[PDB]
RNA sequence: UUAUGCUAUCAGGUGGAUGGCUCGGCUCAAGAGCUUAUGAAGGACGUGCCAAGCUGCGAUAAGCCCGGGGUAGGUG
RNA sequence: GAGUGUGACAGUCACUUAGAUGUACGCCAAAAGACCGGAACAUGUCCCUGAGUACCGUGCGUUGGAUAUCGUGCGUGAAUCUGGGGGGCACCAACCUCCAAAACUAAAUACUCCUUGAGACCGAUAGCGAAAUAGUAGGGUGACCGAACGCUGAAAAGUACCCCGAGAAGGGAGGUGCAAAGUGCCUGAAACCUGAUAGUGAUGGAACGAUACGGCAUGAAAGGAUCUCUGGCAUGAAGGA
RNA sequence: GGUGGCAAUGGCUAACCUUUUAUCUGGGCAGCCGAAGCGAAAGCAACAUGUGCGCAGCCUUUUGGCGAGGCACGACGUAU
């Protein structure tokens, strides 16, 4: 969250780097399908590690798989299916940013989760 | 003199004579000055702190040592205070006590603000100020046009009367500027398009407000910058009835 | 001075490099020297030496509003219109206090009955106005 | 108009001196009439030393139906009693309405110009 | 095959200019405005699994407890 | 349709924005109740109403305060409503005006550690000294003086394996990456240094160039194509064999 | 000084209010300058043109005429 009290560039970008972590919660947001935006009335939520998303932007669009890990500080998410072979040949994550996904099946294990997205 | 009213449709129903604020000589030279004069009213004060380069004991050594006069910090030789040293005091710089603020006499900016309404019916003026439209100049309104609310309706209203093309203009003519403005604030140079003044508060200042390059104000809140832009006459603009009325003796 | 027109020339229009120190190039601060070298210099822009006269207190001393027969004459019609003045069987009453002034003088014409009240009248405003018909009441 | 007289005309501001000026010339020259060309000099002299004419002068100086040309201003200081015609670059208010109650006319120089191209009977008041 | 050199360009080294970027600075405005013997501010020393500085903290020592907000990660 | 982030320029990807919601402790707060109580007049050999005070003399400071500022050192020092003070030298008179020498009193004002916002501000030798492991490193017995240092990439994918090497250096080869951008790593100028190429060069004279004409080299693009070279013909000013 | 607004029935507002976040619009006559000078002061207080020359411009018989502004007088206010 930053308000329209600030429209500078300097004052935006300071409460982003120096966001808490309960505000950096909320820069894991992704696209919602359109199941999933109809059945939940949002337009968005937060990637969770567990849930499927498809890869909409980069070097793996269309590649669907499961987030593996979240950062909140890097603010990045890693899929499985999206690496990086590396110079000996294994296989590393290559970290996606949230926004550059879509959400098309949400974990719900978590009883907290529904309302977590809207309310 | 005269001119026709056009209902949201856009179709001429109805007649208004305009007042005297529309036969006014056209004056850039005043048109020039008040819209140079607001800007320079809106300016803010800045300038270097008060000892910026200058909070040092530092002194000279003086002749004998094969240096510059300059003065030296006390335990070393590096220079410091001079305009010429480095970390040193800006020799003239802008002071947070300087006063930009022009003045312009009440009764020659009103004279600009009456130039530069007359100049929004001439046809010449408007379309060499950068605007694009099909209309016939003055556009006066039906009051209709200041009961409603939504974006959607003014985008109608527009396209009715051949304006929403000068909209258009502005809107894919936002373009990232060159320089440090951006990363001061100014990450965009805008266009503006249509200006649309009401009789009094109304739900159309809202309705109108986020089209692109649009103003919408009321005629009490006219002055040149609106109607000149850059110092510049000739803005498309969109009057209702109720401006028009209430434009009587508005700057005479 | 234009700045950028000096960018280039050095001295800047001063002539010398060795001009433009200080007060020593003006011959000391301010208006100094008005006695030994600023002599002329004060004598043409009025600061010579001496004293003149006495000044009497503002609460005693007082200056008058003055008014010329002329000035009212010419333009009495439009006091009468403005309010300030009446018409009275064709003669202008007009009542300086409400001007604001309180001596009329006497240059100009007189060439319509004035019926002029007022604090006090030049001797020539009282027979330029009494020859014209009307008359000067003093205020009481 | 030289480089002189196109300096002159380069620093004013206002467009009514500026189109005055040029069309003034192009009367002088086509109507064969130097009161044109002279008033055009007048123009292009500093604005700071524009005739600011008052009413009291035109009485003094001019009987009934006298046509006058003011290169600048006419005020308003002053009675006028006779009819007059007067050619000016603008009017006071008081000019103005004096002039109109006296019976003249309060006309501008393209005015006149379009009146009479040869400025004949024309007298130029500063 | 003219060495030692001279002039111009090129390649490279050194160097850190220029450009672009900037979570910093500065100025102005609007707010808000006391605290400490119930021991303050400030300082010293300690405190981390691997931890030297800074920052935080005080032998309960990058921390402990309760309520609310937040919710799936966290470990300056 | 403020803006910022996101692998290049985003109203519709994310945070937002416009607009609505909610909020513990607190703060203000209207209706309605409880409480001490307020205001005029008549009468007057009546009572009370601020002392080293007001004033004054003299010295000094201060002031625009001038014989007419305020202060305070010394000295002196009242009156009591039939009274006292003031009205820019003193005193007399008239008129006008106030009641000191005891006390409190919101608001309008000032400021910027701090919070928010903004900016024709600066953009890393600038802007704070400090883009802070910065009042730090360092300097001074001390009072105190006081720096420099920003940037890989979209992602570490931060170079596997092999050869040389004493090597946990380095080099070669080979990879990663759109690009080595290869870790104080974006771009990467000049000075300076190494090498190459062109011209010149061990008989040679110095402001390092300007101008003209030649040798050698180059002359891809961005420069010419009745342009360049070489001639003929016509007209030809000054001049003129 | 150049360029402008308004103009003797003059010009402009200052603080401040209106800001709905510094702009802006509309107010704001307090005050300042101009409007009468001369004089230390008390004080007193002037030409809305009486005459001449004459530029531009206009008219003209091309030599003259009218002639704003300009110039030179005359008159007047006041101090001495
Ligand atoms: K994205
Ligand atoms: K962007
Ligand atoms: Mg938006
Ligand atoms: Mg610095
Ligand atoms: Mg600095």
């Amino acid at each position: 969250m930053i308000a329209m009290v600030s429209k500078q560039p300097r004052k935006q970008r300071k409460a982003r780097y120096a966001a808490p972590l309960h505000i950096r919660q909320k820069f894991m947001g992704a696209r919602l399908s359109e199941a999933l935006t109809k059945e939940y009335g949002t337009r968005s939520a937060a990637v969770i590690t567990g849930d499927t998303v498809k890869v909409m932007r980069g070097d793996f669009k269309g590649t669907e798989g499961k987030v593996q890990s979240v950062s909140l500080m890097d603010g990045t998410i890693t899929v499985d299916g999206v690496i990086s072979t590396k110079v000996d040949g294994t296989e590393v994550p290559r970290p996606l940013n949230p926004s550059n996904v879509m959400i098309t099946k949400l974990e719900m294990k978590d009883g907290r989760r529904a309302s977590s997205i809207k309310k | 003199a005269t001119a026709k009213t056009i209902d949201l449709t856009g179709k001429a129903v109805g007649e208004v004579e305009l007042p005297a604020v529309f036969d006014a000589d056209y004056r850039p030279d005043l048109i020039k000055k008040a819209v140079l004069a607001a800007q320079a009213n809106r300016l803010q004060p800045y300038g270097p702190r008060l000892y910026s380069g200058m909070e040092t004991s530092a002194r000279g050594w003086g002749s004998g040592r094969g240096v510059s006069h300059v003065p030296r910090l006390v335990n070393s030789s590096r220079a410091a205070r001079v305009p010429h040293a480095k970390g040193g005091r800006r020799a003239h710089p802008p002071k947070p006590e300087a006063d930009r603020s022009e003045k312009v006499n009440t009764k020659e900016r009103r004279y600009a603000i009456r130039s530069a309404i007359a100049a929004t019916t001439d046809p010449t003026l408007v379309s060499l100020r950068g605007h694009i439209f099909e209309a016939e100049l003055p556009i006066v309104a039906v009051n209709d046009l200041e009961s409603l609310e939504r974006t959607k309706q003014v985008i109608e209203f527009l396209e009715a009367a051949g304006l929403y093309e000068d909209v258009l203009r502005a809107k894919y003519g936002r373009h990232i500027r060159a320089g440090r403005g951006k990363l001061r604030g100014r990450k965009y140079k805008h266009k503006k398009s249509v200006l649309i003044v009401a009789g009094e508060n109304t739900p159309i200042l809202k309705a109108a407000r986020n089209l692109s390059g649009v103003d919408v104000v009321t005629v009490d809140s006219l002055n040149a910058e609106l109607l000149a832009p850059g110092t510049h006459a000739g803005r498309l603009t969109v009057w209702t009835e109720s401006a028009i009325g209430k434009l009587e003796g508005a700057f005479q | 001075m234009d700045t950028k027109k000096f960018r280039g020339s050095r001295t800047c229009g001063g002539g010398t490099h060795k001009n433009r120190r200080g007060a020593g190039n003006r011959g000391g601060r301010g208006k100094a020297g008005g006695c030994k070298h600023h002599f002329v210099r004060a004598m043409m822009r009025g600061y010579s030496y001496g004293k003149h006269g006495f000044k009497r207190p503002d609460e005693v001393s007082r200056d008058v509003s003055i008014v010329n027969v002329g000035e009212l004459d010419e333009l009495a019609s439009y006091l009468v219109e403005e309010g300030l003045a009446e018409v009275k069987d064709g003669a202008y009453h007009i009542n300086l206090e409400n001007l604001g002034i309180e001596k009329v003088l006497g240059s100009g014409r007189v060439t319509k009955n004035l019926v002029v009240t007022s604090e006090e009248f030049s001797a020539s405003a009282r027979e330029k106005i009494e020859n014209a018909g009307g008359s000067c009441i003093d205020a009481e | 108009m030289g480089k002189k007289s196109l300096v002159k005309l380069t620093r004013k501001t206002n467009p009514r001196i500026v189109s005055l000026i040029l069309t003034l010339k192009e009367r002088a020259n086509g109507d064969s009439a130097p009161i044109w060309k002279d008033i055009a000099k007048r123009l292009e002299a500093p604005s700071r030393n524009y005739a600011a004419v008052n009413i009291s002068k035109i009485n003094r100086h001019t009987a009934e139906d006298d046509v006058l040309l003011i290169p600048g201003k006419v005020l308003g200081a002053g009675l006028l009693d006779h009819p007059v015609t007067i050619a000016a670059l603008t009017f006071s208010d008081s000019a103005f309405e004096k002039i109109t109650e006296a019976g003249g006319k309060c006309l501008s120089l393209e005015e006149i110009m379009e009146a009479n191209p040869k400025g004949s009977g024309i007298r130029i008041f500063r």
